[PDB]
Parts: C-alpha cells; structure tokens; sequence
C-alpha cells in the first residue's frame, strides 16, 4: 500500500520531472532494451535505435500515463482502466517485464534528479511503480 | 548442466513412462489456460475461448507435441543443453519474438502435469530433479537471445 | 482479482483436501526445500530431513492459515492480518519465496487430486495462492 | 560471465572514480530503507527506525564498507567471479543464512546509487555493463548454496 508520505514523495519528485517526463520515459525504455534484451521481443515492429521517433513516442505515452496515475494516486485502478484492459487483452506483456521497466525508470530518475532522489523518495518511487505495475497486470487472468 | 547421478536416473526413469504427445498437449494446453497472455503467439490457432476449447483444440495439441518432442530429445543431452537448443533459441528470439519468461511458465505447468499424471510417484526428490531440468532447458532456450 | 468461479473452484478443491491439509502443507514445504534450496535459509533452526516433526508442524500451521483464507475469501486482508504483520516485521521472508511455495502447493495438490485438478481448477488455485501471497507481503514496506 | 571489451572498459573506468566506502554505505543503507525486510539480519545493529537513522547508522556504514570492498576486489576477477566469491558464498549460506535474492536487491540499489552519483555519465550502455556485473556477482555469491 502507498502511504500518505509515499504519495507526497511521488508527487514532489514527478512534479520536478515536469516537462521532461516524455524524454525520461524514452530513456527508461532505451535503458531497458539495452540492459534487458528480452524486453525487445515486445517491439519487433519498432526501430529501436537510439533517438528513434517510435521510442520517443512510447516514452511520452508512458510518461503521460504515469502523470495521470500520480494525479489520481488514490484511484489508480480507475485512472489506468483502459491501459489495464489494453495490456491484459491485447499487448499481453509478461508481468515480469514491468519490474524491468520500473527499475529502468528509477535509474533514469536517479540520473536526472540528484537533489530529489533521497533514500526515502527512492523507496516511495519504487513502491509507486510496483503499484502501477500491479494495476496494469490486474486483469491478465 | 550438472545433475547428481540420482537426479539423472530419476529423470530418465520417469521419462520412460511419459507419452510425449499426450503430456505435451496437456502441458501446452494448460500453459494457455493458466497463463492466458501466452495465447498472444497463437492468434491463428482457432477456438481458445474456454479451458475445454483450448485443451481439445487440435492445433494446441499439435504444438504441444512439437514442443515436448524437442524437450524429450533434449533429455538425451543433459550435459549440453545450450548446444542442443541453440538453434531453437535463435528461432524463438529472431523469428518468433517469444519472451523467454514463457519457457519458465511452460516448465512450471509441465511439472504440475507430471505431478497430476504420476501422483505419488512424482516424489519430492523426483520433482527437484525435474525442476533443475526445466530451468536448464529454459536457460538453454534463452541463451541466444540478444 | 478472484472471480466467483475461482472462489467456487478453490472451495471445492480445498474442501476435498479436507483433513489431509496439514500433511499436504508439510509435503509442499518438503518439495520447496529440495527443489529450491535457497528457501532453507529461513529455517536454519529446523531439522529439514524427510518426516521432520518441525516441518510437519510448519505444514499444519500454513495449511490451517489457508483453510482460514478460503473460509474468508472475500475478506482475506483482515483474516490474514496477523500473518502479514508477522512475515513483514519479524520473519521477513523475501517476497520471491512465496511464488516458490505456491508452486510447490500446486504440485502437491496435483499429486493428490487426480480428479479435481482440472485446467480450470489449476488456474483458480494459482490465482488464489498468488492472492494470498500478495496479502502476506502487503505490509513489507 | 563474459563481457565485451567495451563493457569491461566501461566498468573499470567508472569504478576508478568511486569512493568505495561512501558508495558502500549509501547502497547498503538504501538496501535496508528500500527493502526493509533485509534488516532481518541486523537486529543487533541499533537504530534503524527511520531512513535517516538507517543511513547514519555506523554499523550500517561499516557493513556497506565490507560489502563494497569485497565487490570492488571482485572487479579485478571478472573472468572468475565464482572462484573469487566461493568462500563468501559458502559463508552466506552455511553460517549467515542469507537468501541470495538479497544479493539481487543490493545489485539493484547499487545501480540506482551509481546512477544517482554519476548522473548523465551513467549512460544506458554503462548501466547495461553494470547490470551484467551485479547479476554476475549475485550469481557467484549464490553458487555454493545447497
Ligand atoms: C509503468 C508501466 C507501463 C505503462 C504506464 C505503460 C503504458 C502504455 C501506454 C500509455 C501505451 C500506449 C497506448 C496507446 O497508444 O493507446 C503502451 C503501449 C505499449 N506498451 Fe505499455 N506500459 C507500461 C509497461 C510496459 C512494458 C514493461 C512493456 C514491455 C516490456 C510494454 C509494452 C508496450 C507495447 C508493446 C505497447 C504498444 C506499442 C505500439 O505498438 O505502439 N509496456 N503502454
Ligand atoms: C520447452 C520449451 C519449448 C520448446 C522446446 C519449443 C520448441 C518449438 C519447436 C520445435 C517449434 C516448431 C518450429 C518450426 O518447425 O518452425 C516451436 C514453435 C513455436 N514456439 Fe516453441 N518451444 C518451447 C516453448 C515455447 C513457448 C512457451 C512459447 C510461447 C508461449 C513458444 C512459442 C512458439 C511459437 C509462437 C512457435 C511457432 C508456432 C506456429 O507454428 O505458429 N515456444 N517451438
Ligand atoms: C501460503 C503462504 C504462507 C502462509 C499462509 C504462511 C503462514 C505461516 C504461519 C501460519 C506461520 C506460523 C505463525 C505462528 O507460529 O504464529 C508461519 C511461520 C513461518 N513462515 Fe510462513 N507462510 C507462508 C509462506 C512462507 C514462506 C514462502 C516462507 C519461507 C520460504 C515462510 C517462512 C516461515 C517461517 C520461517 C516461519 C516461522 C517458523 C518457526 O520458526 O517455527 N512462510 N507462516
Ligand atoms: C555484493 C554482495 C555481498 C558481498 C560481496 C558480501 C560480502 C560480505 C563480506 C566480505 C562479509 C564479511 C565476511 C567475514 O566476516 O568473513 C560479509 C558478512 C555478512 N554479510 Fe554479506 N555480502 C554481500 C551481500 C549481503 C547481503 C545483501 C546481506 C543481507 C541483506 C548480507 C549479509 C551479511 C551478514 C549478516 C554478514 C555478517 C556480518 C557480521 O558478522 O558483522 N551480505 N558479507
């Protein structure tokens, strides 16, 4: 469960991300594809080279969904409903990969938020991405 | 892969009683039932609407036969699972785009099917030996991913 | 989430387990210790040989907890609250091990329930043990 | 484990800029903060009541120094991690009863700490090299478990 301090921590840190959210989402995917090459099995239809428009676009859509989730942190199942449908029924990404992207989003935030990524904020961000991941895989079966 | 002499003997003794086609259809059908997101690679296979539909589907049975047939062949080369499955590893990565986590899920359902079919004979030590083998085959099939 | 059909399936299967629940719980731990040796790190104070009374005792406690969870399947968080506190704050079993014990519980049930362990019942029991596992690790952080 | 020559070079170059004691205290503290179940082995360590208490705990810093010092020395033997960490593997299993999943969690926190510390210098390719290394060290420390 996300405590009230976690929600405060996540809003502060994601608020700092601000306009760079989309860029950081793209970098998290790039990091995941390089560090965990099996995740590329879900994007054989994309140009995965560095800088690709398709990866930037994926990054921006994922970041906007995270912004939405942070804005609706007390009702994430509802806010992410369409995306939980999409992942469960069409994309069908193995649940294991959500932890890989989450780790790469944490590494990207760490690399871009020197001031904000304290131990407490790291823990809250980790819990938040695990919560988001749980919502996104909740309808898989 | 390294198995104790007892483990290897346990795997070979039980495998001598396995109807590879029957166990293959059962384990592959259960993969699609128990972890239904795995049906993403089998869109052209017809009716997968219910558990009975999946289990009775001739394409599901045929795919399970192919899979367990290659697994069965791999049991003759337990000292070199990576070499034995290298070609299928590259195939599953480069052409089929299958996340290797699916190999782990199939291994878990195959162990459950062996337990269900053999009952008490699938003892704790026999299961441990088969766990090493399914992990080894999954690792071998994932080895050429890049 | 557990559907009404899942709950029906779990109650039928666990109801057939009946008085053998404790034996089956002990076998599940025995299977887990042999198949996944790292899980023995949590029991350095036990004799883990086959037939050990300590393992039979642990099996009985875990089985009784599962009977209670089945009995309260719509209210698991509260029924398992003392056990979520215990695992989170004292035992501190890494969350990865719950998947290992759950798999061994399924293999045990399969080996003892030839008629009942159909594909649909297997899927329900796997969801159910994942659900119980999620409740048991819910207070870890 | 096998690393590309670029990856070995990337690992060695970044590590030359690391204050091992400081990064060890930071990563070990963050392990206990971010995954608090890891505090199970450290009941004698004093105050772990808050994130600041954990990070400032002398015993936690000391433990971090001992862990990262061994890790650091392991980076000179990237072609023989299992041999290098064999005795520590036996110790963590037989005497300390540490679940090897804790090694993976420490690896994940270390990568986050290197990203925090080095910022943009911890590029995607540098991270991918470090991911191979922390998985390699965790696997090496888990190898003698039985
Ligand atoms: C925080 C976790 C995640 C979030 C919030 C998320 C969100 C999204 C969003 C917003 C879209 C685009 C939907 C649209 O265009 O209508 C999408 C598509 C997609 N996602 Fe997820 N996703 C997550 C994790 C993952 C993971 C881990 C993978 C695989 C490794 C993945 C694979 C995909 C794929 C393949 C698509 C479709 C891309 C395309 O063909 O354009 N996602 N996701
Ligand atoms: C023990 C593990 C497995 C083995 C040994 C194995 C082996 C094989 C073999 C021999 C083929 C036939 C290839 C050909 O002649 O072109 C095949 C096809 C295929 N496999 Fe696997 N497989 C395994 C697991 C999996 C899993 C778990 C999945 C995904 C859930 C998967 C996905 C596929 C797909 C999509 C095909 C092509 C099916 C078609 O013809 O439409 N495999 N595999
Ligand atoms: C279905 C999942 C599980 C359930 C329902 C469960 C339940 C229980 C119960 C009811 C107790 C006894 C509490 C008491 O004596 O007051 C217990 C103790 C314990 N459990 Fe869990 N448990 C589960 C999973 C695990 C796993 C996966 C592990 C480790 C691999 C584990 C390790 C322990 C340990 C070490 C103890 C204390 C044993 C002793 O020292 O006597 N449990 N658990
Ligand atoms: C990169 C991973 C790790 C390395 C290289 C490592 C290395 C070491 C070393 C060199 C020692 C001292 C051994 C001696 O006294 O001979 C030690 C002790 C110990 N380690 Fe680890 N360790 C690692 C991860 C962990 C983790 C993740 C945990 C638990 C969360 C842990 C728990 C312990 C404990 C409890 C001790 C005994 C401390 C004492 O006696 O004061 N280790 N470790």
């Amino acid at each position: 469960m996300l405590s009230p301090a976690d929600k405060t921590n996540v809003k502060a840190a994601w608020g700092k991300v601000g306009a760079h959210a989309g860029e950081y989402g793209a970098e998290a995917y790039e990091r995941m594809f390089l560090s965990f090459p099996t995740t590329k099995t879900y994007f054989p239809h994309f140009d995965l080279s560095h800088g690709s428009a398709q990866v930037k676009g994926q990054g921006k859509k994922v970041a906007d969904a995270l912004t939405n989730a942070v804005a609706h942190v007390d009702d994430m199942p509802n806010a992410l409903s369409a995306l939980s449908d999409l992942h469960a029924h069409k994309l069908r990404v193995d649940p294991v990969n959500f932890k890989l992207l989450s780790h790469c989003l944490l590494v990207t935030l760490a690399a871009h938020l020197p001031a904000e990524f304290t131990p407490a904020v790291h823990a809250s961000l980790d819990k938040f991405l695990a919560s988001v991941s749980t919502v996104l895989t909740s309808k898989y079966r | 892969m390294h198995l104790t002499p007892e483990e290897k003997s346990a795997v070979t003794a039980l495998w001598g009683k396995v109807n590879v086609d029957e166990v293959g259809g059962e384990a592959y059908g259960r993969l699609l039932v128990v972890y239904p997101w795995t049906q993403r690679f089998f869109e052209s296979f017809g009716d997968l609407s219910t558990p009975d539909a999946v289990m009775g589907n001739p394409k599901v049975k045929a795919q399970g036969k192919k899979v367990l047939g290659a697994f069965s062949d791999g049991l003759a080369h337990l000292d070199n699972l990576k070499g034995t499955f290298a070609t299928l590893s590259e195939l599953h990565c480069d052409k089929l785009h299958v996340d290797p986590e699916n190999f782990r899920l199939l291994g878990n359902v195959l162990v459950c099917v062996l337990a269900h079919h053999f009952g008490k004979e699938f003892t704790p030590p026999v299961q441990a030996a088969y766990q090493k083998v399914v992990a080894g085959v999954a690792n071998a099939l994932a080895h050429k991913y890049h």
